[PDB]
């Protein structure tokens, strides 16, 4: 019914620089995206409710279009999945943007 | 012509507009590993508890458990990050405000001694929302030395917005 | 244009688009037998309930009673098929799911044994509805040997649709 | 066209007729004497209290307070008429039904005796509103002779309606 | 404000054969239907919420003119009650159609 | 955004009289009205949701223009406060009406 995708599936930046990791979707009616970054085990929140969590507000920005980081260090490299779901819960989407901090 | 916005629907058949039945009712499951925080003893019990968003609340059914022994004090924790239903966001089970506490449950327990089963109760108040962690004050209650609590089914809900 | 269902409600007299005051209040009572069930005893009190429609809840208030001896455990059983208000039917008491416990709280009790009257708690819990047959069950809470009980106020909710 | 009213509004912007954000959650906070009243005794406790709407529900979160002994039974009465929070009107605080009780809960309390705290609870219910003053019945609980009461955090709410 | 009645006040029918019960409404927005058994002092739950009780699912089906039963029985003998109510309950009906099993 | 005014702010009458303590407001989409009686330490709940209190219900009627009294004596000289709120809480205002019971 939806759609959820990104741009960038596989983004690779250098230490110390800034990368915008895009979110691309469409046929929701009023949508909440969320971003979740998953590094071996640990689950680490970044985005809920659009509106960024505290352990990250310091460094990224969010926009529809995607979660826009000032500096990424070695620490930041992993998986960032992207949730968008329509209020009430009917339709929703994935989409998973690998980061590979160089 | 106005498009209308959840709970606000249009039936399209009927010329209808009205409030969507699922807003009083929308089912979720967290699966995960229930969090008791304490200085002195900490632990953590493998749990799966039921959601559901009525209205402008967030209920959590709790079934019946057998944990470890519990200090006088604690909290628990709960890692929505993780663990939630299909279709379910983190952000699903932010609370609507800051207050504390939200609200103020009883759970009836029983301390499990030598072969006894010690009734007693634990009050568990609503606190605290952090980055998906939410927090749940044990303020006390009867207490008696124990090696194991078994807990009874209980509910704790709090508003939160959808 | 298009109509409105409840509780979203047009106001003619003024192009007033809202929702029915009545959505947050809607007053009814059940007239009927409290069924108390457990396999070494069941006993049946005439009792008055009464009942408050409030948005996606459904409140029953519980008058102080005094009742037969009790078991450990035990569950309350409240029939609607017939009993209820003016104007209520059987359905209008059906919850919104099938989770159990819907919903728990503690009901404040004393064991009337002797001449006695020992302070205890009683933990409520809202388990089934089958065709019109509400469940209630005391998972237990504190407990003596008595040959009554008085039960004061209580209150429980549990989700539900109109 | 036809207008709206609260929790209904337009957005501009978009062609978008929702649910305020805020039906769901409105803070406020009354300052004031918490009144205990009992025939043989009574006493004043300066509080301050903390308060949600909730939808069509008025919540009160209790924060932990020291108070004098209690009987056995006890009112306790909140004068609604002055120290509401700023843009909170008094009948903001009427709830919507007569319903004696409209809800109960349990706080957890403990009884300031010697050296000793002793860990019990008090049934409280929602009894009545009269031009402003609420007033919550504690029914009773459990009890032992104290010169004072520690009572931990709390929650009761009751239907409401703006 | 509402009309609700039945077409046969009272039905006969031979044993072991079906029936309709008709349950005739007007004036409602959005209504809510329900169908009662009484038989001297059982009173029995036959459908609620537009909805078929477990314990007649497998003979009898709902429709808004009416409760069709597949087979019939001296058990079944005495007044069914079909009530209609308005959502938030400003209007209601009553009906009751008497069945007679020979 | 909103104005709420007395067309009287002192109203002197004399004892066993009627009065009319007018409160004038507007910018409201839908507003909820609330009366109350300061006089030295006191505080009196008189009119509160476009409805008198019990214990003014027998001699004050409410309009939105205002509170009128069939009657006062020597106990209802003070201040009378009128505060108009919008439904959601988010504009309100307030006046002060001195009666002096002459």
């Amino acid at each position: 019914s939806v759609t959820v995708h990104s741009s960038e599936p596989e983004v690779r930046i250098p230490e110390n620089n800034p990368v915008k990791l895009s979110c691309a979707y469409s046929g929701f009616s009023s949508p909440r995206v969320e971003w979740k970054f998953d590094q071996g085990d640990t689950t680490r929140l970044v985005c809920y409710n659009n509106k960024i969590t505290a352990s990250y507000e310091d460094r990224v920005t969010f926009l529809p279009t995607g979660i826009t980081f000032k500096s990424v260090t070695r620490e930041d490299t992993g998986t960032y999945t992207c949730m968008v779901s329509e209020e009430g819960g009917n339709s929703y989407g994935e989409v998973k943007v690998k980061l590979i901090v160089l | 012509l106005p498009t209308y916005r959840y709970p606000l629907e249009l039936d399209t058949a009927n010329n209808r507009v009205q409030v969507a039945d699922r807003f009083g009712m929308r089912t979720g499951t967290w699966t995960g590993q229930l969090q008791y925080q304490h200085p002195q003893l900490s632990w953590r019990a493998n749990v799966t508890l039921n959601l559901m968003k009525v209205d402008d609340w967030l209920v959590l059914s709790f079934s019946q458990m057998t944990t470890n022994s519990i200090m006088a004090d604690g909290k628990f924790v709960i890692n929505f990050v993780s663990g939630l239903s299909s279709g379910w966001q983190t952000g699903d089970t932010e609370p609507s405000s800051t207050i504390d506490p939200l609200s103020t449950t009883f759970a009836a327990v029983q301390f499990l001694n030598n072969g006894q089963r010690i009734d007693a109760f634990r009050i568990m108040g609503v606190s605290e929302w952090t980055d998906g962690e939410l927090e749940i004050k044990n303020y006390g209650g009867t207490y008696t030395g124990h090696t194991q609590v078994y807990w009874a089914p209980w509910t704790i809900m709090y508003p939160c917005n959808v």
